[PDB]
């Protein structure tokens, strides 16, 4: 957690139930990334306890996330003089999705009270459209890729722990030493043991 | 689900659909208007295809929702605008001659031809013709002449047109039953639904003669003294009492007086207030100008521009070989592109046309987080009233002063302050009484009170009894002296240009109140005022979505147009009219003519 924090190249960077530092240093079982793009005002929506389409019908965040968000401007990449229709995004659903829940389906949204039949009309819409992003938008348009990270604790040995920072060692002068967690202090001199390989 | 949902489900897809439809026909609307070509006018048909043909399929499926099963006010207001059929009421075969006719009258108001008669050598037509002579021209012929030709051609070869086309229009509003074509209009100011904000269709009339009987002793004041110090200049052929010609009145039609203060100056050999020479001398470029007119919102209660806006706008004439039309507006493209088009040269009238359009822009973003279908001012004159009040602080002498740039030893005189004021009433004070009496004889004309046969009679007459204007030459019932205007051959309306000229001084004074400015009315600036500045966005950021009433009593206080702030602005100026207006009877007389 250096290449994220030290660099400033980040709009918004911002975690929810731990610090950016201090804590970095502390590890779990799993570690999760949802990664997307939106529009630059959808960033907002983003966080747990908030209403929108973005946060309702498209991605819930539960209430006690515990984890960090990352968003930053992506004008350069995902815009296009004709328009950027590739990104689709979901207005019509009967119901809200649950927290790390997804649906992809294309069911044309039966809002009247007749029969769709598949085919889009009166009181009858396709449920998926597209941004069409412009070189020429405003930042409350413009693309923002964003990626979320959760960190998952269970009653597992948790076995990616960061880096571990290290020190030169001196000898032939008693000194504290923490020798890979194990904590003494004394002389430390060259030997000629034989330990063996393992 | 209830109709209700629907229809907003059915919204959110308007609005959704219609914002990337529009953003390409304002670029392109943008590219023409800044790189005029050949080859970029297929795009404005294109664009004019597409758009177009969208919207009239967004009104034919509309009208499946009715609005008696709607509780929500909002809504309601939406699928108002939205369930008007417009042109397409009318039939196939009655439809292709209202086009014919606004085909003609405007290609015959565009093409003119104003020759001396018996002199087939020299003509000057409309511009650089006849507007540029006859401003400054002290030959009685020579402004009568233009004055008779135009009517004589235009009037001539357009009355016919147009006795059809008020009996179309008549038909075409009576199809969509709100009485008539007058109804229509009067239509716009219409709210309902909303206790003690809701307003009638007919009470728009009265309303206004209310307001026009409290300015009329101004008005005779005026009147007698522009016709006393008009008989200097032309020794005669003027009436003691009684109405000025029509030919001396500035531009043709009297609708403005701009080109009188030559003639008329309240007090001699006192140059005006100008900053221009200053503008000149240290030289500023092209940009510092809109920079202070940035500042300036900055300042009083407003955020600053976006990046967009001072990359993709033209500030300054290109010349070259890249033509571009100069007409300085305010483009809000969408999906947050806001820019201005104009050509600008180092002048004070730049300057002040600077913090017009930034009010523009900075208004066209306030209801940005409306709904696309509210996206627009309360009426159609409201929106000319948010940034028009920004000229009335920008010429005050003392931002001027703070700007650096009106030398800050200046004394301000008692003198310079009613010439100022006489120059600015020429404009606003001088031309509410002739709009509005043309506006009554369009009113008149569409309900039905005047036949077909007594047009012009009437229409001289009030030229007579409420303007004070007498003919120049007695005309029969052959011409159409409507037909030859601008709003009137193409098809416009004229009630905008009255409660706008009310709006902008009713607005200021409440912010006269918040800036806790003391002295003259006219001297009120808006500074240092953040509480000015927040009433101000309390105001625009509502739009459509609430009663234009609601949105002037927010500032003003008033639920219904009030006249006294503009006589609260002239205050000096009738005490100075009535000064010097003691040795000559005041009034006009309808019985003198230059014929006889
Ligand atoms: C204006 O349009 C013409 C097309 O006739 C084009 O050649 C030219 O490059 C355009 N100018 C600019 C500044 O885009
Ligand atoms: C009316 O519609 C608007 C638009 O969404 C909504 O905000 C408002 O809550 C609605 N009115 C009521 C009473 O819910
Ligand atoms: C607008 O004002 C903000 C202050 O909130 C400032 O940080 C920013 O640089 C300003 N932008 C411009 C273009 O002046
Ligand atoms: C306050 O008013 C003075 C004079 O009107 C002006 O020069 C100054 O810029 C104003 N203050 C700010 C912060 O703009
Ligand atoms: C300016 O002062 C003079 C001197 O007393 C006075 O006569 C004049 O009326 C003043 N100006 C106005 C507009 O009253
Ligand atoms: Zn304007």
């Amino acid at each position: 957690y250096s290449v994220l924090y030290n660099s400033a190249s980040f709009s918004t960077f911002k975690c929810y139930g731990v610090s950016p530092t201090k804590l970095n240093d502390l590890c779990f079982t799993n570690v999760y990334a949802d990664s997307f793009v939106i529009r630059g005002d959808e960033v907002r929506q983003i966080a747990p306890g908030q209403t929108g389409n973005i946060a309702d019908y498209n991605y819930k965040l539960p209430d006690d996330f515990t984890g960090c968000v990352i968003a930053w401007n992506s004008n350069k990449l995902d815009s296009k003089v004709s328009g950027n229709y590739n990104y689709l995004y979901r207005l019509f659903r009967k119901s809200n999705l649950k927290p790390f829940e997804r649906d992809i389906s294309t069911e044309i949204y039966q809002a009247g009270n007749k029969p769709c039949n598949g085919v889009a009309g009166f009181n009858c819409y396709f449920p998926l459209r597209s941004y069409s992003f412009r070189p020429t938008y405003g930042v409350g348009h413009q693309p923002y890729r964003v990626v979320v990270l959760s960190f998952e604790l269970l009653h597992a040995p948790a076995t990616v722990c960061g880096p571990k920072k290290s020190t030169n060692l001196v000898k032939n002068k008693c000194v504290n030493f923490n020798f890979n967690g194990l904590k003494g202090t004394g002389v430390l001199t060259e030997s000629n043991k034989k330990f063996l390989p393992f | 689900s209830t109709i209700e949902e629907q229809a907003k489900t059915f919204l959110d897809k308007f609005n959704h659909e219609a914002e990337d439809l529009f953003y390409q026909s304002s670029l392109a609307s943008w590219n023409y208007n800044t790189n005029i070509t050949e080859e970029n006018v297929q795009n404005m048909n294109n664009a004019g295809d597409k758009w177009s043909a969208f919207l009239k399929e967004q009104s034919t499926l509309a009208q499946m929702y009715p609005l008696q099963e709607i509780q929500n006010l909002t809504v309601k207001l939406q699928l108002q605008a939205l369930q008007q059929n417009g042109s397409s009421v009318l039939s196939e075969d009655k439809s292709k001659r209202l086009n014919t006719i606004l085909n003609t009258m405007s290609t015959i108001y565009s093409t003119g031809k104003v020759c001396n008669p018996d002199n087939p050598q020299e003509c000057l037509l409309l511009e650089p013709g006849l507007n540029e002579i006859m401003a400054n021209s002290l030959d009685y012929n020579e402004r009568l002449w233009a004055w008779e030709s135009w009517r004589s051609e235009v009037g001539k070869q357009l009355r016919p047109l147009y006795e059809e086309y008020v009996v179309l229009k008549n038909e075409m509003a009576r199809a969509n039953h709100y009485e008539d074509y007058g109804d229509y209009w009067r239509g716009d100011y219409e709210v309902n639904g909303v206790d003690g904000y809701d307003y009638s269709r007919g009470q728009l009339i009265e309303d206004v003669e209310h307001t026009f009987e409290e300015i009329k002793p101004l008005y005779e004041h005026l009147h007698a003294y522009v016709r006393a110090k008009l008989m200097n200049a032309y020794p005669s052929y003027i009436s003691p009492i009684g109405c000025l010609p029509a030919h001396l009145l500035g531009d043709m039609w009297g609708r403005f007086w701009t080109n009188l203060y030559s003639l008329t100056v309240p007090f001699g050999q006192k140059p005006n207030i100008d900053v221009t020479d200053a503008m000149v001398d240290q030289a500023w470029d092209a940009q510092r100008i809109f920079k202070e007119a940035e500042k300036f919102f900055v300042s009083v209660g407003l955020p600053n521009m976006t990046q967009g806006f001072w990359e993709n706008s033209m500030l300054t004439d290109p010349g070259n070989v890249q033509k571009a039309v100069c007409h300085p507006t305010a483009w809000d493209l969408g999906k947050g592109d806001f820019r201005i088009l104009m050509c600008t040269k180092v002048t004070m009238d730049d300057f002040l046309t600077a913090h017009h359009e930034m009010g523009h822009i900075q208004y066209d973003m306030a209801y940005a987080a409306q709904p696309f279908l509210l996206r627009n001012g309360a009426n159609e004159g409201f929106h000319e009233a948010v940034g028009e009040i920004m000229s009335l602080s920008a010429a005050t002498p003392k931002h001027l002063k703070s700007i650096g740039l009106l030398s800050p030893d200046f004394q301000e005189d008692n003198e310079t302050e009613i010439n100022f004021l006489l120059k600015q009433a020429l404009t606003i004070v001088g031309t509410l009484p002739f709009t509005y009496m043309l506006e009554k004889w369009r009113w008149m004309v569409f309900k039905g009170e005047i036949p077909k046969d007594q047009w012009m009679k009437k229409w001289w007459e009030m030229k007579r009894e409420i303007v004070g204007v007498v003919e120049p030459v007695p005309h029969d019932e052959t011409y159409c002296d409507p037909a030859s205007l601008f709003h009137v051959s193409n098809d416009y309306s004229f009630i905008r240009y009255y409660t706008r000229t009310l709006y902008q001084f009713q607005f200021q004074e409440a912010l006269c109140q918040a800036a806790k400015h003391e002295g003259p009315l006219h001297k009120c600036d808006i500074s240092n005022s953040t509480e000015a500045g927040q009433k101000l966005f309390n105001m625009l950021r509502l739009g459509k979505s609430e009663p234009w009433t609601l949105a002037l009593e927010n500032v003003v206080g008033a639920k219904n147009m009030n006249v006294r702030p503009l006589l609260n602005y002239f205050e000096p100026l009738f005490t100075w009219l009535k000064d010097q207006n003691k040795n000559s009877f005041v009034g006009w007389s309808t019985d003198w003519s230059p014929y006889a």
